[PDB]
RNA sequence: GGCGCGUUAACAAAGCGGUUAUGUAGCGGAUUGCAAAUCCGUCUAGUCCGGUUCGACUCCGGAACGCGCCUCCA
RNA sequence: GGCGACACACGUGCUACAAUGCCCACUACAAAGCGAUGCCACCCGGCAACGGGGAGCUAAUCGCAAAAAGGUGGGCCCAGUUCGGAUUGGGGUCUGCAACCCGACCCCAUGAAGCCGGAAUCGCUAGUAAUCGCGGAUCAGCCAUGCCGCGGUGAAUACG
RNA sequence: CGCCUCCUAAAAGGUAACGGAGGCGCCCAAAGGUCCCCUCAGGCGGGACGGAAAUCCGCCGGAGAGCGCAAGGGUAGAAGG
C-alpha cells in the first residue's frame, strides 16, 4: 500500500504508475508531478523517498480518490435510487441508464447474454 | 484506436476538437 | 358449468400442414386472452408440428368463470388466407377444430 | 519464553513520512512508515479532506433566481 | 443539458401556480404536463400530479431531487419484466 | 520489566482518568489490561498446504512471540475439513508484549487500515472486553508487500478486568482506541 | 400372504459414500427455398418416513407402488 | 406519451484484440463538393467543446482546410498493457419554446468484454482487394458506425 | 440355529413362546504399561474472510459430551483429551 493506499508498479514511469490508482488518469498523472517538480519519466524503482513523499502528499490531499471516490459515487447512485428518478430506476434493474438502446446490445451492463426458448 | 475520444485519432473519428486533438 | 374451470381441446381440421398452424393460431388467441381474463393457463396435452403448430393441443383455463367464457368457442373456425406453406400465392380455405369441455372430478369410486 | 523459536525483540524506531517519529520495540529496530496516529484524517480532529462539501446539491445549487415573481 | 448562460428552465405557468400557492396557503394536487420542467426549491412539499402520456402521478417533492425535472417521476413504460 | 511508551500512559494517565470517571475506592477495581489473543482463522491451510508456517513466521514478526496451532474439534463435510487439521494458529499477547504490540496496533497499524472510520462501537462483549477483525496483516509495520504472498486477516481479543462495557469502553478510549460512533 | 427384485430427469436406462452417466428427445445456432437427415453447442434427477455417517441417489430399517416366483397333502 | 421498451434470437455494420502496433511532438502530398438568418479567415477569453469580438466572399478571388495513412524524432517493452474504449459518476458547451423519457459534443474520474473467434459463411481478378482520410445531400441539432461520392498508399493468385 | 445388549422376568439368581427391539464373527503397535498435565456437550454475547456449524475471547453450564462399533451398566475425585 505505497501510495495512497495502492502500490504503484515499479520498473515503469512515474506518470504511468499513477494511473494504476483508482482516481488518476493521464492528466492527473502529468499534473501531479509538473505540479510538484517530479520527472514524469523516472523509473519507480529510483526515486528517493522526497519525491515519495512530497508526491503521495500531494496526491493524497488534492484529489479525493480510491475509497472515498468509491464510497462517494456509491451514494451518488444510491441517491437516484433513493428518489425515483429515472436513472435511480434504471441502476435498480441494471439496465442501460444513459439512454441506449436494448432490443439488441447492452451485454456490458446486462451481463452474459441469458438465451431462453422461442 | 479509433474509438478512444481521448485521443488525436479518436478526435479525428470523430471530426470534433478538445484538448488531445486541438485547432 | 359457467363457474367451474374448462377444458379447451384445439385440434386441426382440413389444412393439413396448414391446419396445424391456424391452431397454432387460435392457441395463441386463448392463450393471450386468458391472461386479459386473469384466468390461469397449463398445457396438458400438445402435440407439434415441426412447422411450428400443433395437430392438437389440450390445454385448461383455471378461472372462477373459464366455462362462461370460452363455451362460445366451441365449433370450426374457418381461415382462409394464402399459407405460408403455398408457394403458388394462392388463398387455402383451412380448418381448426375448438372443444371446450367443463373439467371433468376425478370422484374415487368404492362398492356400497 | 522458549529459547530457539522466537523472535527476539529489540528496541525500535519507526519513523512516518509526516516526521513522527515513535519509540517502541519491534523484531525490526526501525521501520518506516506512511500514515501514523498523529497525521491520518480520522486522527488529526475532523480533518475534513476535500470533502468539505455541504454537498453542496442541490438547493445550495442557487445558479439561477433570475425566473420571474 | 440546457446551457448554463441561459436561464435554469421552468414552464412558469407551472411556477406560477406553486408561489401563488405559497401566497394563499397551499399544498392541493397541482396537475401539470411539463415533464420538461427542472424542479425548483420553489415547490419542496408540493405534490404534483405529472401526467406520463395516459394518467396523472401524484409525486411529492423532496430536496435531495431539486435539479431534476418532474417527468424523470411520472415514468411512461410500464415493464414489470419477461417471464 | 520495560518502559513502553503506551504502558506508562496507562498507569499515568489513564489509571487516574478512569478512577476519577467512576469513584473505584480499591487500586485494583480499575480496569486493567489482562491479555490479547491473537487468531488467525486460516483454514485455507487445511489440505491445500502447510501455509501456517509462512503465516505464523508472519504472525511471530508482529508479535515477536511464535504462535501455536490450533486444530478442528470436530469433522465438518462442507468445510472439506477432517477433525484435526491444523485449520488456524492463536498466539496469547501478555505484559510487555501485549502492551508493545497495541502501541504499534494504535499507533501505526489501524491508520493503515484502508478506509479506516473507527473502530465498531458495539464490538464490546458486553461483559468488558472487546474484539475486532482485521481484513490483511500488512497493516501491521513489521510486514511489507515484498515479503508477503497472501492477504490473511485476524480476530484479535482484548480481554479486560471491567465488568461493564462502559467501564471498557473508557478504558480503551483512554489508550487511544478510535471508536467512530 | 410368503420370498426375491426395483422406484433416478421428457422417456428408456446405468455406475457410484464426496465427482455432467449414457442414448434419443427437448432448447440455441449452422446447413437447406422449407422440412427432415446431418453439423456445432446445450440442458431438466434420484418415491415417502426414520436412522448411520463429517457427508447418503448410493448403506441400514420401514411405508406406498410396480414386477417375478410360490400358495402344496388332504 | 410512444415510435427509442428488453428474459431473448437473426441480418447489416463500426471499434478492437496490438509492436508491420499504440502515443506525443514536429514535417509533407490529394480530389470532389459546399457556402449571404450562409462558409467563416484572423484575434482574444476558455485545458476544451465553445463564447466574445471580427476581416473576406453573392465566390478557380473569401472560407469550410486539418487531408489521413506518409515522413523525421523520441517514447512505450510484450503485460488485458501507453492494447482496447464499453460502462458508470461528476463538471460543462450548443441547438432548439423546450433535451426526463430521448440529442450531439467537451473535460476530469472510471478502463468492461475482448489474447484473432465452433459448425459454418461473405467479398474481391488491377489501380481491384486491403488500408487511409476528405465532401455532399437530408438537416435547428442529431443518435451517420448509414448512403451516394472523392482522391491518397496499393498487393496476392487464377494450374485448371 | 452359536455369541452379545435391553425388555418380557412377578425388586436375589434363574426362568419360556415362530414374544418385543437391536447388535457380533472385528479391531488397536496404540486404541497397550507407567508417570505427568488437562476437562465436556450445550446456551447467550463478542470477532476479517467465516456460514446453523471451521478457529479466537468472555460469561453461564455436574455432566445431558466423550469412551472405535449394539445396548446396558459404569465413568470428570476419569474409564474421557
Ligand atoms: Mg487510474
Ligand atoms: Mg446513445
Ligand atoms: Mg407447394
Ligand atoms: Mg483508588
Ligand atoms: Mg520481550
Ligand atoms: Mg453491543
Ligand atoms: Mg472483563
Ligand atoms: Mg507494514
Ligand atoms: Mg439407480
Ligand atoms: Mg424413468
Ligand atoms: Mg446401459
Ligand atoms: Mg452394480
Ligand atoms: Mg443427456
Ligand atoms: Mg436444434
Ligand atoms: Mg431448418
Ligand atoms: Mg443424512
Ligand atoms: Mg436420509
Ligand atoms: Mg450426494
Ligand atoms: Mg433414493
Ligand atoms: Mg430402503
Ligand atoms: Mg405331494
Ligand atoms: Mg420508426
Ligand atoms: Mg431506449
Ligand atoms: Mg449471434
Ligand atoms: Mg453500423
Ligand atoms: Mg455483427
Ligand atoms: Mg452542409
Ligand atoms: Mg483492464
Ligand atoms: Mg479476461
Ligand atoms: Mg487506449
Ligand atoms: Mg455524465
Ligand atoms: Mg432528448
Ligand atoms: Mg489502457
Ligand atoms: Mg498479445
Ligand atoms: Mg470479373
Ligand atoms: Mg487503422
Ligand atoms: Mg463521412
Ligand atoms: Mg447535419
Ligand atoms: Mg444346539
Ligand atoms: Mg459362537
Ligand atoms: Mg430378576
Ligand atoms: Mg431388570
Ligand atoms: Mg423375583
Ligand atoms: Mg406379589
Ligand atoms: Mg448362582
Ligand atoms: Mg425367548
Ligand atoms: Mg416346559
Ligand atoms: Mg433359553
Ligand atoms: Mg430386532
Ligand atoms: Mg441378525
Ligand atoms: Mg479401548
Ligand atoms: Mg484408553
Ligand atoms: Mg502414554
Ligand atoms: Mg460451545
Ligand atoms: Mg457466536
Ligand atoms: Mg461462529
Ligand atoms: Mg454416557
Ligand atoms: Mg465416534
Ligand atoms: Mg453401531
Ligand atoms: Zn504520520
Amino acid at each position: 500500500a505505497r501510495i495512497a493506499g495502492v502500490e504503484i508498479p515499479r520498473n515503469k514511469r512515474v506518470d504511468v504508475a499513477l494511473t494504476y490508482i483508482y482516481g488518476i488518469g493521464k492528466a492527473r498523472a502529468k499534473e501531479a508531478l509538473e505540479k510538484t517538480g517530479i520527472n514524469p519519466a523516472t523509473r519507480v524503482k529510483d526515486l528517493t523517498e522526497a519525491e515519495v513523499v512530497r508526491l503521495r502528499e500531494y496526491v493524497e490531499n488534492t484529489w479525493k480518490l480510491e475509497g472515498e471516490l468509491r464510497a462517494e459515487v456509491a451514494a451518488n447512485i444510491k441517491r437516484l435510487m433513493d428518489i425515483g428518478c429515472y436513472r435511480g430506476l434504471r441502476h435498480r434493474r441494471g439496465l442501460p441508464v444513459r439512454g441506449q438502446r436494448t432490443r439488441t446490445n447492452a451485454r456490458t451492463r446486462k451481463g452474459p447474454r441469458k438465451t431462453v426458448a422461442g | 484506436g479509433k474509438g478512444d475520444r481521448r485521443t488525436r485519432r479518436g478526435k479525428i473519428w470523430r471530426g470534433t476538437y478538445g484538448k488531445y486533438r486541438p485547432r | 358449468m359457467d363457474e367451474r374451470d374448462a377444458i379447451v381441446e384445439i385440434r386441426a381440421g382440413t389444412g393439413g400442414e396448414e391446419a396445424a398452424l391456424f391452431a397454432r393460431d387460435l392457441f395463441n388467441m386463448y392463450l393471450r386472452f386468458a391472461e386479459e381474463m386473469g384466468f390461469e393457463t397449463e398445457v396438458l396435452d400438445s402435440h407439434p408440428t415441426d412447422l411450428g403448430g400443433f395437430s392438437k393441443v389440450v390445454f385448461e383455463v383455471r378461472g372462477p368463470g373459464a366455462y362462461g367464457t370460452f363455451k362460445y368457442e366451441s365449433g370450426v373456425h374457418r381461415v382462409q388466407r394464402v399459407p405460408v406453406t403455398e408457394t403458388q400465392g394462392r388463398i387455402h380455405t383451412s380448418t381448426a377444430t375448438v372443444a371446450v369441455l367443463p373439467k371433468a372430478e376425478e370422484e374415487d369410486f368404492a362398492l356400497n | 519464553m522458549k529459547e530457539g523459536i522466537h523472535p527476539k525483540l529489540v528496541p525500535a524506531r519507526i519513523i512516518c513520512g509526516c516526521g513522527n517519529v515513535i519509540e517502541t520495540y519491534s523484531t525490526k529496530p526501525e521501520i518506516y512508515v506512511e500514515v501514523c496516529s498523529k497525521c491520518h484524517p480520522f486522527y488529526t480532529g475532523q480533518q475534513r479532506f476535500v470533502d468539505t462539501e455541504g454537498r453542496v446539491e442541490r438547493f445550495q445549487r442557487r445558479y439561477g433566481d433570475s425566473y420571474r415573481k | 443539458p440546457r446551457s448554463l448562460k441561459k436561464g435554469v428552465f421552468v414552464d412558469d405557468h407551472l411556477l406560477e401556480k406553486v408561489l401563488e400557492l405559497n401566497a394563499k396557503g397551499e399544498k392541493r394536487l397541482i396537475k401539470t404536463w411539463s415533464r420538461r420542467s427542472t424542479i425548483v426549491p420553489e415547490m419542496v412539499g408540493h405534490t404534483i400530479a405529472v401526467y406520463n402520456g395516459k394518467q396523472h402521478v401524484p409525486v411529492y417533492i423532496t430536496e435531495n431531487m431539486v435539479g431534476h425535472k418532474l417527468g424523470e417521476f411520472a415514468p411512461t413504460r410500464t415493464y414489470r419484466g419477461h417471464g | 520489566p520495560l518502559d513502553v511508551a503506551l504502558k506508562r500512559k496507562y498507569y499515568e494517565e489513564v489509571r487516574p482518568e478512569l478512577i476519577r470517571r467512576f469513584g473505584y475506592q480499591n487500586v485494583w477495581e480499575v480496569p486493567r489490561l489482562e491479555k490479547v489473543v491473537i487468531n488467525q482463522g486460516l483454514g485455507e491451510a487445511k489440505e491445500d498446504a502447510r501455509i501456517l508456517e509462512k503465516a505464523a513466521q508472519e504472525l511471530a514478526l508482529i508479535t515477536g512471540q511464535k504462535p501455536a496451532v490450533t486444530r478442528a474439534k470436530k469433522s465438518i463435510s462442507n468445510f472439506k475439513l477432517r477433525k484435526g487439521m491444523p485449520i488456524g494458529l492463536r498466539v496469547t499477547l501478555r505484559r510487555d508484549r501485549m502492551w508493545i504490540f497495541l502501541e504499534k496496533l494504535l499507533n501505526v497499524a489501524l491508520p493503515r487500515i484502508r478506509d479506516f472510520r473507527g473502530l465498531n462501537p458495539n464490538s464490546f462483549d458486553g461483559r468488558g472486553n472487546y474484539n475486532l477483525g482485521l481484513r490483511e496483516q500488512l497493516i501491521f509495520p513489521e510486514i511489507t508487500y515484498d515479503m508477503v504472498d497472501a492477504l490473511r486477516g485476524m480476530d484479535i481479543a482484548v480481554v479486560t478486568t471491567a465488568e461493564t462495557d462502559e467501564e471498557a469502553r473508557a478504558l480503551l478510549e483512554l489508550l487511544g482506541f478510535p471508536f467512530r460512533k
